[PDB]
RNA sequence: CGCGACCUCAGAUCAGACGUGGCGACCCGCUGAAUUUAAGCAUAUUAGUCAGCGGAGGAGAAGAAACUAACCAGGAUUCCCUCAGUAACGGCGAGUGAACAGGGAAGAGCCCAGCGCCGAAUCCCCGCCCCGGGGGCGCGGGACAUGUGGCGUACGGAAGACCCGCUCCCCGGGGGGCCCAAGUCCUUCUGAUCGAGGCCCCGUGGACGGUGUGAGGCCGGUAGCGGCCCCCGGGCCCGGGUCUUCCCGGAGUCGGGUUGCUUGGGAAUGCAGCCCAAAGCGGGUGGUAAACUCCAUCUAAGGCUAAAUACCGGCACGAGACCGAUAGUCAACAAGUACCGUAAGGGAAAGUUGAAAAGAACUUUGAAGAGAGAGUUCAAGAGGGCGUGAAACCGUUAAGAGGUAAACG
RNA sequence: CCGUCUUGAAACACGGACCAAGGAGUCUAACACGUGCGCGAGUCGGGGGCUCGCACGAAAGCCGCCGUGGCGCAAUGAAGG
RNA sequence: GCGGUGAGCCUUGAAGCCUAGGGCGCGGGCCCGGGUGGAGCCGCCGCAGGUGCAGAUCUUGGUGGUAGUAGCAAAUAUUCAAACGAGAACUUUGAAGGCCGAAGUGGAGAAGGGUUCCAUGUGAACAGCAGUUGAACAUGGGUCAGUCGGUCCUGAGAGAUGG
RNA sequence: GACUCUUAGCGGUGGAUCACUCGGCUCGUGCGUCGAUGAAGAACGCAGCUAGCUGCGAGAAUUAAUGUGAAUUGCAGGACACAUUGAUCAUCGACACUUCGAACGCACUUGCGGCCCCGGGUUCCUCCCGGGGCUACGCCUGUCUGAGCGUCGCU
């Protein structure tokens, strides 16, 4: 899990914010491991990645990388689409497979969280005052 | 003080070539609207940044 | 506090809402920016017919609303069999497949094929190379009626 | 500017050119698809193309 | 609108009460004169005003159709008669008739010399020159405003199909020009009062 | 009335497109009519004034018609001087009493190749419109 | 006991490339309060909000059903109207609170892995040779059988026969410049007039601006589907229908337990940790936990995608029943400036001579500042922080009065 | 000797030396009733669309049972009904 | 402030302001005369508001009374003559009388200041009297290194890389 | 007669009112573009007389080119016959672009290198001086040089 990062347990106020220990992250371990690689290999862009074996304490993944301006990649469509500049540190958007399983896509009535796009789409939807002219 | 680094005498350097009057011909200019050296330091009064 | 008599509101106004405002005073510009581009498409497509291809009838999906009929997504893949043309060519012509819609009755199986068949006999097709009409249309037909339609087909 | 265009001259298509010959424009522009394989298409996707055309059509009323 | 961060950009706090002065929240630091001297009031100068003018004001009101659809004809019929015309300070004391119809040669005017000398004709050119007689300034901050000149309403041309007619008036001082299948109030009855000079084209 | 959706109507813009306009288009700013006998020689009404035009002052103190060459234009106050318009100041010397070109009337040109060239285009686009009279 | 394959792994100022920082209005991912409200307060609420961290684009995200439904069925996403302050949540208090159908805007669909067949049929690099990357060579290198390419993806597909139909497809308006109608007519005002009379002229132009007041006609413009000028916008190649024989799918994932956050989601809506951990007529969903059984529905654990949509930042425009210099931005001006603080940061005041400098020559008193004459101007009762120039307050002249402080009815 | 709170202010209660200028029941939403108007068992385009080329005009007009939908015309029961 | 309307008003003088001038209205207020002013303004019918001030220890700006008052009193001290000068209690030169009294009121530095250094000129402001003086104002000038420091070294410590 | 009080005229002090407005604010439209080819930012510099603002980079209140067609202007200066072919302003596509800064040899309230090429004193010799070029981290493809009681083969 999440332990809370705050000096010696004392978060401030109100009890239902005094968790510290049995806290968790909303991405998931997976995700943290393909935002990793794509931090460190900045000129790389970060398709997709799997599991090899846990551990008690580690848990392994390998991640799969594309150079973008290698000529193998860049003269072959179909798989030139992940040149273009819009795809830029997709793990960081959250929206290679291992990080788009925690953002709650999906159709139907599971999933009306996200029904603009994103949770923060869907929020601002119902929650702005549409102020039409003729009120 | 007397010991200073380059970039210290050089920042006094500065300060003290923009110390100084307006030129009387700015004056006659078409469109003037200014009549004295309105930011003009005094090493006794006011002190400077460093 | 509550004065005499009236309704116990609740008014949704205790999350900060005026930052979050939408306007609606570019409404004018817009309606006018949507209808420039209807104007500038319709004269790309030129005799195509300004609005899309065909829809089907399609019956409304509840008991409020299985009495009144619509327009669709697409024609379906069993409506198109028995019409007789291949569902890759159907959007060449202006038709709409929908794969994914099922066919449960027979007879709004019928009325799709029968305004699929009625589309077909309306439609005028030019020839690929003008300078030579393959199967297509006679050059006639192609002069004194090649006018775009105006709202939907 | 006589200097530059003799340079101009010199590199006149070699593979390789100095860095402030060859055009500047953007950073972003740089790095884009150039105009040979913006255009590449796939032999599945251009046999959909010529069996499957856009056709020029009308419909009476 | 009045901007939203408009007095509310400063750092400023109360002092509390040991000070002897007023308990109003005041600027900070020092070294100007801004410092220690009184914000965010709508009392203090360069403070916010008081409940700042909002841009979601309901600015458009909706009228019903059938209510607009009888201010018109409350309209076309109070210019039927002579009375309340003059009323409305027009010079129609040499007019032939009323309603005055013209016949549609007209609509196929193209300059503005055959479109003078049809209102000179008409005796409809007195009440044009009412227009260039009330040609003055605006009085007020108007005139920082681009609404700097004001005149005079003079007759109201109303047509049935353009053929030139809109080109050769269009020039004249104070002439509106109707198309009638879409007639308007605001030009039918100015400052909402009935009765606005009209002359009427034979096909309108 | 101005239908141009791209030209401005504004008094506060007009004016500042004017009182700070590059030295190029005050030049254009600066015209000034030219006289009964040269529009009809040359079928241009105005023209804008040069250094060494000869002119006549119709409007003001010193309205008259006396020729007087022009001896400078002074495009920094959208003013010139003629030859003859002065006063003396206290000190005796004289000085020359600026005057706004739009109220000036210019008698005679000084003509070179380019102000041969920008007298027959400001006649030949007359001609395009007086044609159009159908 | 060396030589050589490969596998793992090092070092290079190796040959060629790419990433880092900024901005951040809008967009995506995380992290995430407390004021506040509940008339106290701890769950709730504030709020998935501020602040914090990362990452983008001209939009982004989402997206071609592991869907909605239960009907005579709809058919990717996104946005609008409605559903609806409703179902539901809730110290069932305060409060919170969606979806489907219906109507619109826009409309577009696709691709692998696998399974298989095709003599790896594939790609990068280098060298030479022909066009301005193309094309052609190399007993040239390398990648790659630990699997490149073609065909092909759930809407089925393939291979055979049989019937039928043919001649393909792709590639090599905008910007800028200069111009275009008509009174300085007569008379009279004025310091000057663009005024006031009179006689008009242009009008597809009577918008606005400048000009010594107030201008369709002096000047720039304005109007015009007005003009002229310059500039930019060889490759490749069968398809369909029937019939037989075959071929068919994503796993520490689903799912279950439990903990925590989250949600309208209520015997658990989503997300995560940890433990357990699959199946193949199976699996998911079918809004009350469970067993049993019919039926419907879709095919998760791979991928791409325009439009409709957002935009307090940027570039560039246009407008206003807005403000008019203590207002409007803090800033109409040498303003994020002077100044203050070690620093983080805080942060002003200040527009107007006149039409034109014509900005007072000269004389005279004084050491000078300052005066007196003289002069400019329509005006210095406009003299360089100078338009107008209020009051508080002060000086002076004039008039009236004065030992219960003035003031007042 | 005025403003103020107060049972009670000339007060030995508070604030006020003087003058100018600024300075405080607003706007949005939702209700309730009252009043004016239009239509009337209906009513309303609010969203969208259509209309010489956008001075005014970001206006105005039009749609058709685009009337989808809202409210109203039927109540009651926790619910089957 | 906006839509209308007054063939409204105005350089033969608009607004504004002033007024021992004339009046009107119960009043809110208004009209007229006069003066000043120098370019715009107002009436009716509707429309719309950031719409009326004596107060808030109200905000900002100005100004009084107090008041020519408190004050210009820490560390012993000045005087005569001359010079320059419009002008001398305060400048300079001389003469006297004195004080710091070598842990200085002396002679040099480190921090820190930043041109104050040095000439000449001014005589408005500033130096809380005054100045012919100045650390003020103006105009010029001035800091020279193989050996004197920095630079180099490590100290308490700070700090990347591998992890 | 002073003083004080009241009112007016005139004179001050003061900067309200009014008129003005190259400024804001608000709404809408169209575009929607940064950077290792050195960005944003910062520093220092640059004019005949020049402090600030503004513009600019040792080519420094700008060079070229193109359009424009006689100025700029506070003073001076000398231009430019305007075709022995161009003043000025605008546009901007050619060229230039100091130091810091992601900031790139290492370091920084300071300073010291290394490598290669060229020049000068040398008269290839590499010591001195000047000049030029390179010398950051991460990462990909490929190359070269390796390492292993890793897996093996032939000896
Ligand atoms: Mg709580
Ligand atoms: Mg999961
Ligand atoms: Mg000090
Ligand atoms: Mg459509
Ligand atoms: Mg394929
Ligand atoms: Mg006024
Ligand atoms: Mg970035
Ligand atoms: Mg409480
Ligand atoms: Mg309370
Ligand atoms: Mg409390
Ligand atoms: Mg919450
Ligand atoms: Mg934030
Ligand atoms: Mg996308
Ligand atoms: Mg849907
Ligand atoms: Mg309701
Ligand atoms: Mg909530
Ligand atoms: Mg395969
Ligand atoms: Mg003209
Ligand atoms: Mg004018
Ligand atoms: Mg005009
Ligand atoms: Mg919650
Ligand atoms: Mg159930
Ligand atoms: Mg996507
Ligand atoms: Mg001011
Ligand atoms: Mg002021
Ligand atoms: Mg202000
Ligand atoms: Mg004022
Ligand atoms: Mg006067
Ligand atoms: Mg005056
Ligand atoms: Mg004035
Ligand atoms: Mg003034
Ligand atoms: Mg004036
Ligand atoms: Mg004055
Ligand atoms: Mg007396
Ligand atoms: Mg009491
Ligand atoms: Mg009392
Ligand atoms: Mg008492
Ligand atoms: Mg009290
Ligand atoms: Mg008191
Ligand atoms: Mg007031
Ligand atoms: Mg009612
Ligand atoms: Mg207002
Ligand atoms: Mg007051
Ligand atoms: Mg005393
Ligand atoms: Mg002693
Ligand atoms: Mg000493
Ligand atoms: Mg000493
Ligand atoms: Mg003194
Ligand atoms: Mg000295
Ligand atoms: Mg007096
Ligand atoms: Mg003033």
């Amino acid at each position: 899990g999440r332990k809370r990062p705050v000096p010696k347990g004392a978060t401030y106020g109100k009890p239902v914010h005094h968790g510290v220990n049995q806290l968790k992250f909303a991405r998931s371990l997976q995700s943290v491991a393909e935002e990793r690689a794509g931090r460190h290999c900045g000129a790389l862009r970060v398709l997709n990645s799997y599991w090899v074996g846990e551990d008690s304490t580690y848990k392994f993944f390998e991640v799969i990388l594309i150079d973008p301006f290698h000529k193998a990649i860049r003269r072959n469509p179909d798989t030139q689409w992940i040149t273009k500049p819009v795809h830029k540190h997709r793990e960081m958007r959250g929206l290679t497979s291992a990080g788009r399983k925690s953002r709650g896509l999906g159709k139907g009535h599971k999933f009306h969280h996200t029904i603009g796009g994103s949770r923060r789409a869907a929020w601002r939807r119902r929650n702005t005052l549409q102020l039409h002219r003729y009120r | 003080s007397s010991h200073k680094t380059f970039r210290i005498k050089r920042f006094l350097a500065k300060k003290q070539k923009q110390n100084r009057p307006i030129p009387q011909w700015i004056r006659m200019k078409t469109g003037n609207k200014i009549r004295y050296n309105s930011k003009r330091r005094h090493w006794r009064r006011t002190k400077l940044g460093l | 506090a509550p004065s005499r008599n009236g309704m116990v509101l609740k008014p949704h106004f205790h999350k900060d809402w005026q930052r979050r405002v939408a306007t609606w005073f570019n409404q004018p510009a817009r309606k006018i920016r949507r209808r420039k581009a209807r104007q500038a498409k319709a004269r790309r497509i030129a005799p195509r017919p300004a609005s899309g291809p065909i829809r089907p009838i399609v019956r409304c999906p509840t008991v409020r609303y299985h009495t009144k009929v619509r327009a669709g997504r697409g024609f379906s893949l069993e409506e198109l069999r028995v019409a007789g043309i291949h569902k890759k060519v159907a959007r060449t012509i202006g038709i709409s497949v929908d794969p994914r819609r099922r066919n449960k009755s027979t007879e709004s199986l019928q009325a799709n094929v029968q305004r699929l068949k009625e589309y077909r006999s309306k439609l005028i097709l030019f020839p690929r190379k003008p300078s030579a009409p393959k199967k297509g249309d006679s050059s006639a037909e192609e002069l004194k009626l090649a006018t775009q339609l105006t709202g939907p087909v | 500017q006589t200097q530059k265009e003799n340079l101009r001259k010199f590199y006149k298509g070699k593979k390789y050119k100095p860095l402030d010959l060859r055009p500047k424009k953007t950073r972003a522009m740089r790095r884009r698809l150039n105009k040979h394989e913006e255009n590449l298409k796939t032999k599945k996707q251009q046999r959909k193309e010529r069996l499957y055309p856009l056709r020029k059509y009308a419909v009476k009323a | 609108a009045v901007s939203e961060l408009a007095g509310h950009q400063t750092s400023a706090e109360s002092w509390g009460t040991g000070r002897a002065v007023a308990r109003i929240p005041r600027v900070r630091g020092g070294g100007t004169h801004r410092s220690g001297q009184g914000a965010f009031g709508n009392m203090c100068r360069g403070g916010r005003m008081f409940a700042p003018t909002k841009t979601w004001r309901r600015w458009h009101r909706r009228v019903n159709t059938t209510q607009k659809r009888y201010a018109i004809c409350s309209a076309l019929a109070a210019s039927a008669l002579p009375a309340l015309v003059m009323s409305k300070g027009h010079r129609i004391e040499e007019v032939p008739e009323l309603p005055l119809v013209v016949e549609d040669k007209v609509e196929g005017y193209k300059k503005t010399k055959e479109a003078v000398l049809l209102l000179k004709k008409l005796k409809a050119w007195n009440d044009i020159k009412k227009v260039y007689a009330s040609q003055r300034m605006r009085a007020g901050k108007g005139k920082m405003r681009n609404r700097r000149r004001i005149q005079r309403r003079g007759p109201c041309i109303i047509y049935n199909e353009d053929n030139g007619i809109i080109k050769a008036f269009r020039n004249i001082p104070g002439i509106t020009l109707l198309n009638v299948s879409k007639l308007n109030i605001l030009k039918l009855a100015p400052g909402g009062h009935v009765g606005r000079f009209c002359i009427w084209t034979e096909s309108a | 009335m101005k239908f141009n959706p791209f030209v401005t109507s504004d008094r506060s813009k007009n004016r500042k497109r004017h009182f700070n306009a590059p030295s190029h288009i005050r030049r254009k700013i600066m015209s000034s009519p030219l006289s009964k006998e040269l529009r009809q020689k040359y079928n241009v009404r105005s023209m804008p004034i040069r250094k060494d035009d000869e002119v006549q002052v119709v409007r003001g103190h010193y309205k008259g018609q006396q020729i007087g060459k022009v001896v400078q234009v002074y495009r920094k106050k959208y003013v010139i001087y003629i030859e003859r318009v002065q006063r003396e100041k206290a000190n005796g010397t004289t000085v020359h009493v600026g005057i706004h070109p739009s109220k000036v009337v210019i008698t005679r040109l000084k003509l070179d190749k380019d102000r041969k060239k920008i007298l027959e285009r400001k006649a030949k686009s007359r001609q395009v419109g007086k044609e159009k009279g159908k």
